[PDB]
């Protein structure tokens, strides 16, 4: 967020110093300023880079998931009375691309849950205000098997009970990585296959570290069902905070295809433009 | 295991040759696969050893469902990972411009999210060499010049001694 | 290197201390002591064969107990010349002793003989 250097007055030049000429082969960028190649006036620079700090770049809540749940009679096998969403930023694209400008990152994370609901039909009465349970299931904790099984006691899991109509729920977590930074890219495997092991052993997905690195969110409607079916969507908004990032990378240029770096479609991003056309 | 590296790319030609190589050291150089299945490249193909691999000019989808290749399909202009090759210069890099230099030297520190990691599971660095300007020489016959990589581990540090790991091959 | 100025190339000059199979390809040779020689304005390259011996002296005869090792040369990249340039050239080799070198036990040589 630092200010910018002033432009210094620069007059005619006639000398053996040639800042214009360089050698990009060295791998360095020629740090020229306008006064190196043209005559410049004195300008007291007042612009700053306050809004391009990494913190400012990521200081936005981005939607990373839309978790759909129902409030309906359990006999209705079509309805889904609870939903489990594995935590990740890779279900949407925008925040993913912003994060993947970099190879490593540390940040606290602010989760904000925006809950919307609606009737599905109009001939089965009405509903009282719903309460939603959002339980964090860290890896290894038992995953709910039913909307009302014992796991929802949440004696040790953190849970947020959100009352419909209240302002979106919000919680914060610190940096919870087991490494010293989050790895946006992992060039490796969880397993190394060993010679003599059958083809079904030692095989792991390329670039995946843990089968379950950050656990899940289990969402249900706590209320018992009304005579009419209600559908709800919980939109999850992530905001990195206190961000640090390492090893910048070129941003994604073609559409994402899965959680890896794979690509299948849209491999022609650049449009056509004449070489000598302005 | 932990180690930095000194990578030395060697490519000499004559004053009448032309061409340019971009040599990039990419931390966590993940490459795109060749199938509809995500993250499906097998360990053996992801770790080819000294022979390395080659970038391709276009994406070919592996449709052999019975015996999938499970290999990388790294497209050159996508830098093998869905990012425009022109931007790869954000990575530590040098250019071997045959009119100017015949070698590039990259000194890479250990880069990882951990102080030390498993060297068999995880490749900390990738080296990419892309012809930025094609090789050319004033002859009808196709000229060819060799590129030689000479790499020195640096500040090697190892922990957790036991019997030797023998990775599966082929 | 006694080629033309327009010739370029990189060579590898290797010394393998004894006790293993003699290097017959660059792959084995580069595991020993070696220098990668870039043919350029400075047309000469020196490789020091360091004193690496079990015994404090070696004998001046062929003897496996005090064998010295193997010296080899390989193409690192290759020799490249433009058109209108000789495609075959010569290199010359020289050897000398370093300042740490010494000899002992004077003796008659086999390099000169006389007949009645
Ligand atoms: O309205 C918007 O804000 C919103 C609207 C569209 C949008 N992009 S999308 O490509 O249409 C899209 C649409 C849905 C999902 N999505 C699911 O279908 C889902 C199921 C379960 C868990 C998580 C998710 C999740 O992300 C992801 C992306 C994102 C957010
Ligand atoms: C209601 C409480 C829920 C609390 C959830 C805490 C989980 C925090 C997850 C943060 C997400 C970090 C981003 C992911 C990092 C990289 O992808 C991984 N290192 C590789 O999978």
């Amino acid at each position: 967020a630092n200010n910018l250097p002033d432009t210094q007055s620069s007059g005619p030049a006639h000398s053996k110093e040639t800042p214009a000429l360089t050698a990009v082969e060295t791998g360095a960028t020629n740090p020229l300023v306008p006064s190196d190649t043209v005559q410049t006036r004195h300008v007291i620079q007042k612009r700053t880079r306050s809004e391009s700090t990494v913190e400012s770049f990521f200081a936005r809540g981005a939607c990373v998931a839309i978790i759909e749940v129902d409030n309906d009679a359990p006999t209705k096998r079509a309805s889904k009375l609870f939903s489990v969403w594995k935590i990740t930023y890779k279900d949407t694209v925008q925040l993913r691309r912003k994060l993947e400008f970099f190879t490593y990152s540390r940040f606290d994370m602010e989760f904000t849950f925006v809950v919307t609901s609606n009737y599905t039909d109009a001939n089965n009465g009405h509903a009282l205000n719903q309460v939603y349970q959002i339980m964090y299931i860290p890896p290894g904790a038992p995953i709910p098997g039913k909307w009302n099984d014992y796991t929802w006691q949440t004696s040790s899991n953190p849970s947020v009970f959100y009352t419909y109509g209240a302002p979106p729920a919000r919680i914060s977590v610190p940096y919870v990585g087991i490494a010293n930074a989050y790895s946006h890219f992992y060039d490796g495997f969880a397993k190394v296959p060993l010679a003599g092991q059958a083809s079904t052993e030692g095989d792991s997905l390329y670039g995946a570290a843990s089968l379950n690195d950050f656990g899940s969110l289990a969402v249900r409607v706590v209320n018992d069902h009304n005579p009419t079916k209600l559908t709800s969507k919980i939109r999850v908004y992530m905001k990195p905070k206190h961000v640090r990032v390492w090893c910048p990378r070129p941003p994604r240029a073609v559409p994402y295809y899965g959680p890896g770096v794979d690509y299948k479609d849209g491999l022609a991003p650049l449009p056509e433009k004449g070489l000598t056309t302005y | 295991g932990r180690a930095g590296y000194t990578v030395h790319v060697q490519c000499n030609a004559s004053k009448f040759h032309q061409g340019a190589l971009g040599v990039f050291a990419v931390p966590e150089m993940c490459l795109a696969g060749d199938s509809t299945t995500h993250m499906f490249t097998k360990y053996e193909n992801a770790n080819p050893g000294e022979k390395g691999g080659e970038f391709k000019g276009s994406f070919t989808l592996d449709t052999n469902a019975t015996n999938p290749a499970r290999n990388f399909c790294p497209v050159d202009y996508l830098f093998g990972s869905g990012v425009l090759a022109g931007n790869a210069f954000v990575y530590p890099h040098q250019i071997i411009n045959l009119r100017t230099n015949n070698c590039a030297t990259l000194v890479l520190p250990y880069v990882n999210s951990l102080s030390i990691d498993s060297m068999t599971k995880h490749n900390n660095w990738g080296i990419a060499i892309l012809p930025l300007a094609p090789l050319d020489f004033a002859t009808e016959s196709s000229t060819e010049i060799p590129i030689t990589l000479t790499i020195a581990p640096m500040c090697c540090e190892f922990n957790g001694l036991r019997n030797i790991t023998v990775p599966r091959t082929q | 290197f006694c080629g033309s100025m327009m010739a370029t190339g990189k060579l590898l000059v290797s010394y393998a201390p004894p006790g293993a199979e003699a290097p017959k390809s660059r792959k084995e040779a580069m595991l020993g002591t070696h220098v990668i020689w870039d043919i350029g304005l400075q047309s000469s390259c020196t490789m020091v064969v360091p004193w690496i011996s079990n015994t404090t002296y070696r004998q001046t005869i062929n003897d496996s107990f005090t064998e010295g090792g193997y010296i080899s040369m390989f193409y690192q990249t290759r020799v490249v010349v433009p058109l209108s340039t000789p495609r075959k050239m010569d290199i010359l080799g020289f050897v000398s002793a370093c300042n740490d070198f010494s000899v002992r036990l004077l003796r008659d040589t086999t390099h000169i003989s006389q007949e009645a």
